[PDB]
């Protein structure tokens, strides 16, 4: 094996990262379960519109923390010796543009 | 708490920075981020007022309602070409209240209208608290500075936001004389002294020039560009990475947003690494239609990409060097201020120009305005 002490470094702060995902995560399922309540709640069809546009500055804060995360996973630099950091970086980016992409689904069926 | 010092407050146009004179040294406030520099961003939601980080922070998703550039407003009226042209660009509404102008957004649901003076006392009152939080002491009075330009109106509107923050502005000084008092210019012997300062940072550009006698200061000329700094920069960087793209794989990314603020973000990185190594290297996966970007760029091909935007911080100089009726051979002392002055090439430009002459660079250039007003506070104590 070629496993380096230096690449233990950056998978700690890949796996860092994927827990900020997680979380991030938890809130959009949140966002997605208040969201279905709102549309099969007891709310007036009138009163659903406004409630579910209230959760728009929620679903706008966590595509701007799928964002930094992005940022932040995009200042890393690794080597092609590197390859279980580079598959975790993938596989992390494609998780986080997945939830992106559900996060656009909600905002464009709200408001 | 117990009675604090003075302190030195650098009001700027995107970023405020506070310092304080303690043990025979300036020691620059990092704020509860932990950062050394705060933005000058106020943002309105449905439940809060955010100032700095926090108000910057949220940006992308509050546009609207988040106020930045109120040092470009204030002391201005409605009319003026510069409020009219910058009022274009801005996400924020800009109204006219009997000739003034006044920043217009939705607060707690509500639609609410300030002065930028209102706007300026909000992030004064922030740098207030982050030199309270650090020295766990009370902070009434500073020294705030302002550009050399200003006017009437703009210093007593700069004077009025300290007052309405709480503060107590033991004295207005101008931002070239804060740098010039940082580098302790106004203490080396001998006769008068002429002094270039040459300030490249928070999104404008401004070259002053300065007679120091016997302590006493003098703007002798003024010049600039009001608009030019970092992001033009990163524009330059951004768009050679388009093209790039392009080039490589045949495919356009300049119309989704993320893409281009993922590949905007890792250029202004790429650009602050260039100032300390020849090359910068940038891994983006999956940036655009499942394709990872991975380059590079020398410093070389950078200072290429911006060769007019730097060559032409020159003409300034000579408009400058003109108005205060010198030649360059006359200027004794050349001060860089603001964070762009750290790009190797202008610094290189700007010695070439005053014949190999030495820059006075030690002090960091996003720090010696408030430096240099730190020192002047605890003068003035
Ligand atoms: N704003 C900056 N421009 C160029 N190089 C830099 C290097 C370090 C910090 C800020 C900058």
């Amino acid at each position: 094996g070629s496993n380096s002490p230096q690449e233990e470094v950056e998978l700690k702060k890949l796996k860092h990262l994927e827990k900020s995902v997680e979380k991030i995560a938890d809130q959009l399922e949140e966002l997605n379960k208040e969201l279905t309540g709102i549309q099969q709640g007891f709310l007036p069809k009138d009163l659903q519109a406004e409630a579910l546009c209230k959760l728009d500055r929620r679903v706008k804060a966590t595509i701007e923390q799928f964002m930094k995360i992005l940022e932040e996973i995009d200042t890393l630099i690794l080597p092609e010796n590197f390859k279980d950091s580079r598959l975790k970086r993938k596989g992390l980016v494609k998780k986080v543009q997945a939830f992106l992409a559900e996060c656009d689904t909600v905002e464009q069926n709200i408001c | 708490m117990s009675k604090g010092p003075a302190v030195g407050i650098d009001l700027g146009t995107t970023y405020s920075c506070v310092g304080v004179f303690q043990h025979g040294k300036v020691e620059i406030i990092a704020n509860d981020q932990g950062n050394r520099t705060t933005p000058s961003y106020v943002a309105f939601t449905d439940t809060e007022r955010l100032i700095g980080d926090a108000a910057k922070n949220q940006v992308a998703m509050n546009p609207t309602n988040t106020v930045f550039d109120a040092k470009r407003l204030i002391g201005r009226r409605f009319d003026d070409a510069v409020v009219q042209s910058d009022m274009k660009h801005w996400p924020f509404m800009v109204v006219n209240d009997a000739g003034r102008p006044k920043v217009q957004v939705e607060y707690k649901g509500e639609t609410k209208s300030f002065y930028p003076e209102e706007v300026s006392s909000m992030v004064l009152t922030k740098m207030k608290e982050i030199a309270e939080a650090y020295l766990g002491k009370t902070v009434t009075n500073a020294v705030v500075t302002v550009p050399a330009y200003f006017n009437d109106s703009q210093r007593q509107a700069t004077k009025d936001a300290g007052t309405i923050a709480g503060l107590n502005v033991l004295r207005i000084i101008n931002e070239p004389t804060a740098a010039a008092i940082a580098y302790g210019l106004d203490k080396k012997v001998g006769a008068e002294r002429n002094v270039l300062i040459f300030d490249l940072g928070g999104g404008t550009f401004d070259v002053s020039i300065l007679t120091i006698e016997d302590g006493i200061f003098e703007v002798k000329s003024t010049a600039g560009d009001t608009h030019l700094g970092g992001e033009d920069f990163d524009n330059r960087m951004v768009n050679h990475f388009i093209a790039e793209f392009k080039r490589k794989h045949k495919k356009d990314i300049s119309e989704n947003k993320r893409a281009v603020r993922r590949l905007r973000t890792a250029c202004e990185r790429a650009k602050r690494t260039l100032s300390s190594s020849t090359q910068a290297s940038i891994e983006i996966d999956s940036l655009y239609e499942g394709i990872d970007f991975y380059t590079s760029i020398t410093r070389a091909r950078f200072e290429e990409l911006n060769a007019d935007l730097f060559r032409g911080t020159l003409d300034p100089v000579e408009k400058a060097l003109r108005d205060a009726k010198l030649d360059k051979s006359q200027i004794h002392d050349i001060v860089l201020v603001g964070g762009s002055t750290r790009i190797p090439k202008i610094q290189k430009l700007l010695q070439d120009f005053f014949n190999g002459k030495e820059l006075n660079k030690s002090i960091n250039p996003d720090e010696a305005v408030a430096y240099g007003a730190a020192v002047q506070a605890a003068i003035l104590s």
